[PDB]
């Protein structure tokens, strides 16, 4: 409770107050109606540009009619007034970024609502950012380990690459990015995650078990929460990017969640509505694809050349990358609305969650018939790239041969061993939540399976038998876990001491 | 209140400074005003048929479909990028 | 639309003609008349009524002015009057004075201090002012006890404050931010 | 000072004021020789403001007198509540005389902040048995009951405010948002004669009202459960129907010179139900039960307003027509309805088993019923077989003769506590019930009332 | 615990923080509006001039 | 002369000039100062020209003033764009330093006359099993692959560019258009590392650019291919998706003034799409091939887009998503693909029979698959049982793993050849395999390797 | 901690009741421009008693 310490803070804003004068360019406003404000006189303003009204408010420029300005505001509206000035900053949309937002949660500009005390950052950056172009970027060929062995082996995500998770309403989309953040507490990958029109307790709650997990003191938490102007939900997930777009400039790899991005364009078509631009598919703006198109772009690897130039030569023979999950809700399935048919078409592969295996207890829910990654094998370790080559597609042709074959009467052994084999895969892919799996176990579990030890196991004990020869290789064989778990290397000497570690278990546990 | 009709242009508005009765002089002979995706509209030509053909510079034509208050809305009969205000 | 949307057409082709025949000073009596004419209780009702002609009231218009209102005048009002436009001619009037100042070089300032200034800081106000502009400047002084010291200058959109109120809200916002 | 009515349309009016004098948003204005009240939502220019009225319009006229307050629509609120009834304006409507209010507090109120929140997961026990095996409830959590006209929401909810209220000690706050004026006058007596009534504070804004008080009844209740939760006590808020509050703003949105967005609804729509939402939540203060009836538009859970609703809430309980309608009460769906409290690190292993078990039963019996309909039943397999045998009975054990539903049929109601519903699904699934008849489920209780029932 | 107790000591300089720069703001305030009369314009307007 | 910006709405931009000074349609114009370019869409009257805007619009104001460059734009054309990656403008986007032009064209023009137009029919080899059968290419013809997101597009465009431009002797332009610009890299490295890309002009504009570039984008690139064509050359023309074109149009044919017409597109979905197909075209002079990509939004083929496009092409290829979802690659639909080619005339009687029986064989299979999935196998006649072991057989025979395609297969690529595609799909349709197991004829090139997979 | 707080909250407030005095005439001075000490004492003395 430190007197004098109060006083200094105080007089380190006295002095340096700016006491000279100002040449600035001003308007008036006109009218105020839902979070938009129309004013006359603002000549040089900039499209974007940040609009400073009295008491601290601020504006952002959006319609530069011949006439007229129409500005959003970035907080709440109801204080303004017909009469009162806009006055114009030569500065466009900026937040603080850096490392000392680790393990805080801000608001869309970035102001702290942890209430943990000020984010002493030494760098901001433009909110509203162009992608590096072709020349600049590196084909992606590192894994990013969600720690799910049905999304590791099926649908394999890479440093660099974006990835789509969409399905309904309360069917594990929350559940499944969170858990991949968790998991990078160790992979030296920073993460931020996007809250969109979340109500508080939600995203307390998502904060609270990253804190529980360990995973909150490398996470960045962004929130735009239900009640924020439809400015700061349109806004959040560009803050977010720039956030995370600072350690990829500098060869350094990061990884970004949106919660909800169908919620971010309903945000952005009702300020589009207030601003009154002519409506399109589903009274969405005509400009809804180049939203999320602008966004996703900048989710990419970029090459030790672009680094080496960014940094001024401090940082060499480093590439940078930031990875991206964004977030998609259907209505009953229907993929065929205008928001979810562009982000599908944006991505470099989609997880689609299907209702009916979430309910029939297949809890990850991912339909691998329908979800892809478009990097596939080059996003993975050498032993998980060859223990899961064709999974996808044989699980894919099992799904069609258990329905054609439900109610025909015996057939041959090739079609009683593709049948016995997708049955035991498909009740290997359920995991619960809050426990990920290294590349070790993942491994241990799909060799189990591909090599065939699993055909004298029963469906109904596949679960316990993978518990147990996890636990049992954690105690008897840990030399060799440990040496997987390096690089996820492969060759005949780690092949042949996996197959007597396994042979070993079945013939005395 | 209503947004600016096409003869709303100042250099039709100051014509009607000089010679307040300009038009109706050569009811035969239009100005155009706007070119946009294939449509022309042109000021004057006060005589037009619904359906007849105009001819503009360069040995373009046009049919006349909108016999509007102020103006007539015409459609090019081939390419349009060529005609200009004026 | 804003009626200044509506208005620059209008302004803008009196204003060139004008311009052209030499008739600036014309013009910009005409147009205030008008203007000023147009607001008046009478006239405004006489304006609005449905019964009424293009013609009649332009005529009207015209035979309240009179002396005022040259033959190219008259012909404007006539032209304003058939495309339905009476409503702007305050308007026209404003945005046709803009186009003046701006041709003849001039610009009006409007001056705002806590308590009165002398002759010899207004006319240091007015080179520093015309230095930095470019145009003639017209001072129109003023006071405002709400400034506790100092004056605030608005050469239009442009505005420069000096004030001792400005420097205060400076440092609210410094310390509440 | 003072200004002019310049336009009316309906419910909305325009008021010109001096360039100096114009009112705040949200600012309330009274016009002079009729005293109604007008609400500020926009300032539109050269000293005019548009309004909604308070009230009805029939008989105003242009050029009337309008007088600016200072201050938004403030109420009553404390203490002085418990026992009345009040309008959206916070005037007594009960005929027992003015309130004996301490304060009054304007109804319009930020969220609280991030910093604020209550991370609480303690079950309430609703002794409903549907509810408590796969919608578990949560005390200072948020309850919504979605459903088409006539499924059971009003039925479903006085019997979950008897329920409640046997282990409640605290007030409670009732907000009717645009419902029947008939069933305010019935749950008013019933507490009166239940001498129930001390506890409860009641507003009304039904059907019968213009669209302005539909728009801020809400918030009338709402801010009298905040002064409650802010004075450090456990309330339970209940309001009557939340989507007439999105509703009458639907009937505005036009008027305002707002252009629609999908299905003719307002812009705003997701704002609206955030900036009313975010503030009914528990703190660190206290804590606020909430309990909402969700209307389903021609029965489309896929509407934009059912669909921007579930992200607001920790528990969704879905009514269903098809359910209703093979006689089972509550209507409740288990495959659509779910709760946040459902979980094993919050409810235990053997309720999370036993719930997942009843939802996989029931998932595996409606994918067939195509082919039972077409082929029947007898050309499934023996394992397909005894599924649909079990979820026969599991789907009839779910129903459940309410205290509040006596009147309907003249059966007496039934109170199951947690314990007896988790024992009873949990022998269905393990067939220690296999010989018992598919009859002897319907309307029962507890399990042990099945097997004296089989005995007829 | 430890860190949630420096969570709250960093708040309460905070709320404290916020009354004594309104108070030093009000402070200044009422001192200029007394230490300010027609001596001070000849050393404000002039400077303005220059700017 | 000069003009000045008098506003600014998201891309579209407009510009007010001297009445005896206005731009014309289709005209350049440049904002002083900022480094952007503008495009007259349209001529608005009394001086103001609606343009819009090459780059993005955040540091655009009011007043800037902009000159007039009296043409539209144009870009460079020639030996100098071999082995060069460039932007809309055709100004260099890759660290090569500036193009060494001699001649520049603008990118607006006329289609080639009715009486220039080409005759020819000379059948081009794909490798492809599927695309070979029942969809034949021509020299100088034009081809598009229809198909949703996810299907094959990009990678059987990279199978079909590693087939033909490699081998070809001629020069090529690829068009990325909307594309990711991960996919635009990978093919850069691709070109560079296998010593193609001296052969290839490589023209970019990917989706985080705005909507003018990506409106005028292709015709950038056809501008490049039709030089070469005047030349008397034969050319390669790639477009990895002219949807992207169309799109563009839609986002700001509204801020351009436009009425919308059904499923919310462009007036001028028609015109507009006509205007730049007709002008891919192989003409007395020279000849150009040209492969296509075209997105279905939502997999609708009756979406107005998709619907109008076919008209346009010689060879349609449809990609099906069902096929796609079971594993099956290329994802190819034998029944609703087709081909000018496709003539016993063109080709040959036995050919053409191979490709018809295939057709017959997978379309009666199409009604049968509903009715086993009810009643069973063991219910249709001996003819049906065969023809269904034959049909999925077939199925099956039409997969094929790519070179392009090791990443996601694991296996290694074959290329099969028109007497062997035609040979393999014989022997399945008169029984000489009825013998082989299903899994067998699963990714496996030509009809030998199948005999082989069925002994492993 | 919450304890502790309460007991010696006080003790800081009483110092920055003597600072705000200081604060005051220190970002008047700044403000005006020019020395303020011979027309501001006589404030603080007047006006300090009323925060
Ligand atoms: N692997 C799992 N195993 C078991 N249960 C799971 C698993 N993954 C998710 N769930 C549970 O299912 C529900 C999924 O909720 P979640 O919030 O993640 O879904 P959502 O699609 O994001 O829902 P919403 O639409 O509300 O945002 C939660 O109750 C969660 O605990
Ligand atoms: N057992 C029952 N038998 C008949 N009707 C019932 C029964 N249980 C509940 N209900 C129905 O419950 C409805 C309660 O309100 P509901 O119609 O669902 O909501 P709302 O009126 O608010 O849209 C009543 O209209 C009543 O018809
Ligand atoms: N022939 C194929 N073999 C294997 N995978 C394929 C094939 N075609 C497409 N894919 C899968 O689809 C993606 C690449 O297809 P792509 O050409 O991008 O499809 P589209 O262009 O229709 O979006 C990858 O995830 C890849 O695994
Ligand atoms: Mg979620
Ligand atoms: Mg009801
Ligand atoms: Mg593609």
């Amino acid at each position: 409770l430190n007197p004098s310490e109060i006083s200094e803070i105080i007089k380190g804003r006295i002095e340096k107050l700016d006491v000279a004068s100002q040449a600035r360019n001003e308007g008036t406003i006109v009218s105020v109606s839902d979070g938009i404000v129309r004013i006359y006189g603002l000549a040089d303003v900039m499209y974007g540009e940040m609009i400073e009204f009295p008491g601290g408010v601020y504006g952002m420029a959006l319609n530069l009619e011949q006439d007229s300005v129409g500005a959003v505001v970035l907080g709440e509206y109801q204080g303004l007034a017909e009469g009162m000035n806009a006055k114009c900053t030569g500065r466009i949309l900026e937040v603080p970024v850096g490392p000392e937002l680790l393990g805080r949660v801000v608001d869309a500009l970035g102001n702290p609502i942890d209430g943990k005390g000020p984010i002493d950052a030494k760098a901001t950056d433009a909110v509203e950012k162009v992608a590096p172009g072709v020349i600049w970027r590196k084909s992606v060929d590192q894994p990013v380990q969600t720690g799910y062995k049905s999304v590791d082996a099926m649908i394999p995500v890479g440093r660099g690459q974006r990835e789509l998770i969409i399905g309904d309403r309360q069917i594990g989309k929350t559940a499944l990015a969170v858990d991949a953040i968790i998991n990078q507490k160790d992979s030296g990958i920073k993460c931020v995650y996007v809250a969109i029109g979340q109500k508080q307790s939600t995203i307390a709650n998502v904060v609270r078990k990253l804190e529980e997990n360990g995973a909150l003191a490398n996470t960045i938490v962004v929130a735009a929460s239900a009640s924020e102007s439809a400015a700061l939900q349109y806004l959040a997930p560009y803050s977010g990017c720039t956030m995370g777009e600072y350690f990829r400039d500098r060869g350094e790899d990061a990884l970004i969640v949106y919660d909800d991005l169908s919620k971010q364009a309903v945000a952005y078509r009702q300020i589009s509505l207030l601003l009154r631009r002519p409506p399109g598919r589903e009274a969405y703006p005509g400009d809804v694809f180049y939203l999320h198109s602008r966004l996703l772009e900048r989710a990419s690897r970029v090459s030790e050349e672009y680094v080496e130039k960014f940094t001024n030569g401090a940082v060499t023979g480093k590439t940078g990358s930031l990875t991206a999950l964004p977030i998609i809700e259907t209505q009953a399935g229907d993929v065929s609305a205008f928001v979810p048919t562009n982000v599908i078409s944006i991505t470099d592969g989609q997880i689609f969650l299907e209702s009916a295996m979430f309910n029939s207890g297949i809890r990850p829910a991912v339909n691998a018939g329908i979800s892809v990654s478009r990097v596939g094998g080059a996003a993975q370790t050498k032993i998980i790239k060859k223990l899961s080559g064709g999974i996808r597609t044989a699980l894919a042709q099992y799904r069609e041969l258990a329905a054609f074959a439900q109610f025909a009467s015996d057939l041959d052994e090739a079609t009683r061993k593709q049948l016995e084999h997708g049955q035991r895969v498909t009740e290997l892919m359920k995991q619960k939540q809050y426990a990920p799996m290294s590349i070790a176990e993942m491994s241990l579990s799909l060799y189990a399976a591909e090599r065939g030890f699993l055909q004298d196991v029963e469906i109904a004990k596949v679960g316990s038998f993978e518990q147990a020869l996890i636990s049992y290789f954690q105690r008897e064989h840990a030399a060799l876990l440990a040496k997987i778990n390096e690089k996820g290397d492969f060759n005949d000497e780690i092949d042949a001491g996996i197959k007597a570690g396994i042979e070993k278990f079945k013939a005395t546990q | 209140m209503q947004q600016l009709n096409p003869s709303e242009i100042s250099e039709i508005i100051k014509g009607r400074i000089e010679k307040l009765d300009v038009a109706s002089q050569a009811r035969n002979e239009g100005t155009i005003v706007s070119v946009s995706d294939g449509i022309v509209r042109i000021y004057g030509l006060a005589d037009v048929m619904y359906g007849e053909m105009i001819e503009f510079p360069g040995g373009v034509y046009g049919m006349a479909l909108n016999l509007e208050q102020d103006s007539v809305g015409a459609v090019v009969l081939g390419e349009y990028q060529g005609l200009a205000e004026g | 639309a804003e009626l200044t949307t509506l208005a620059r057409p209008y302004a803008k082709a009196a204003f060139e003609y004008a311009q052209a025949h030499q008739q600036l000073a014309d013009w910009s009596a005409a147009l205030g008349v008008l203007a000023a004419v147009s607001q008046d209780d009478t006239v405004r009702q006489l304006l609005k009524e449905p019964q009424l002609t293009s013609s009649a009231k332009a005529q009207s218009l015209i035979d309240v002015c009179g002396d005022k209102l040259n033959a190219p005048a008259q012909n404007f009002v006539r032209t304003v009057a058939e495309n339905k436009r009476l409503e702007l001619l305050p308007t026209i009037a404003e945005m046709y004075e803009q186009l003046k100042a701006e041709q003849e070089k001039s610009v009006e300032v409007e001056v705002t201090s806590a308590f009165t200034l002398s002759k010899e800081q207004q006319d240091k106000l007015a080179k520093a002012l015309s230095a930095r502009l470019s145009r003639e400047v017209r001072l129109h002084a003023s006071e405002d006890a709400s400034l506790i010291g100092g004056v605030i200058i608005r050469a239009g959109d442009l505005v420069i404050d000096g004030s001792v109120r400005g420097k205060l809200a400076k440092l609210a916002e410094a310390l509440k931010s | 000072s003072s200004g002019r009515i310049v336009q009316i349309i309906g419910a909305v009016i325009d008021v010109e004021f001096p360039r100096d004098a114009v009112p705040s948003i949200y600012e309330a204005l009274k016009v002079q020789g009729v005293e109604t009240t007008l609400e500020v939502q926009q300032q539109l220019g050269d000293g005019v403001v548009r309004s909604i009225a308070m009230g009805s319009t029939e008989g105003l006229k242009r050029g009337l007198n309008v007088d600016s307050t200072g201050a938004a629509i403030s109420v009553p609120v404390g203490k002085a509540t418990l026992g009345r009834i009040m309008d959206v304006l916070g005037n007594p409507i009960d005929e027992a005389g003015p309130i004996g209010e301490e304060e009054r507090w304007g109804i319009h109120r930020e969220a609280p902040s991030y910093a604020d929140q209550a991370g609480g997961n303690e079950l309430l026990e609703t002794g409903i048995k549907v509810i408590d095996l796969v919608c578990p409830f949560a005390k200072g959590g948020k309850v919504g009951l979605f459903g088409g006209a006539g499924v059971g929401k009003t039925v479903n909810m006085m019997e979950l405010i008897r329920n409640i209220a046997i282990e409640h000690s605290g007030y409670s706050v009732f907000a009717g948002v645009g419902e029947r004026t008939r069933e305010g006058n019935d749950f008013y007596h019933e507490m009166k004669d239940s001498n129930v009534l001390d506890k409860v504070a009641l507003v009304y804004g039904q059907m019968n009202e213009p669209p302005g008080n539909r728009l801020r009844v809400a918030l009338t209740g709402l801010t009298m459960a905040e002064k409650f939760r802010d004075e450090g006590r456990d309330v339970l808020l209940f309001i009557d129907n939340i989507y007439r509050y999105t509703l009458a703003g639907t009937e505005v949105s036009a008027l305002l010179g707002r252009m629609p967005s999908a299905v003719g609804y307002q812009p705003t729509l997701a704002e609206e139900m955030g900036v009313l939402q975010e503030r009914i939540t528990s703190t660190k203060k206290g804590s606020i039960t909430s309990i909402q009836a969700v209307y389903v538009p021609a029965d489309d859970l896929t509407d934009p307003s059912p669909a921007t609703t579930f992200a607001h809430l920790d528990a969704t309980v879905v009514l269903s027509r098809d359910i209703a309608s093979l006689g089972i009460y509550p209507a409740v769906d288990p495959l659509d309805s779910t709760s946040r409290q459902l979980d094993p690190l919050v409810i235990g292993q053997d309720h999370y088993d036993t719930a997942r078990g009843v939802q996989y039963v029931l998932q595996r019996y409606k994918e067939l019923k195509d082919i039972i309909a077409i082929l029947g039943m007898d050309e499934l397999s023996e394992a397909d077989k005894l599924l649909v045998a079990r979820a026969r009975k599991i789907q009839r054990f779910l129903s459940q003769p309410f205290f509040v539903a006596e009147v309907f049929t003249g059966s007496p109601g039934k109170y199951v506590s947690l314990k007896d519903t988790i024992a009873g699904f949990k022998g269905i699934l393990n067939g220690d019930y296999d010989h018992l008849p598919e009859q002897a489920f319907y309307m029962v209780g507890g399990i042990e009332e099945a097997v004296e029932k089989a005995k007829k | 615990a430890q860190a949630e107790i420096e969570q709250e000591l960093n708040s309460v300089k905070d709320a404290l923080r916020a009354q004594v720069g309104a108070l030093a703001v009000t402070g200044a305030e009422k001192i200029l509006g007394a230490s300010i009369d027609a001596n001070a314009h000849e050393q404000l307007v002039s400077k303005l001039a220059a700017e």
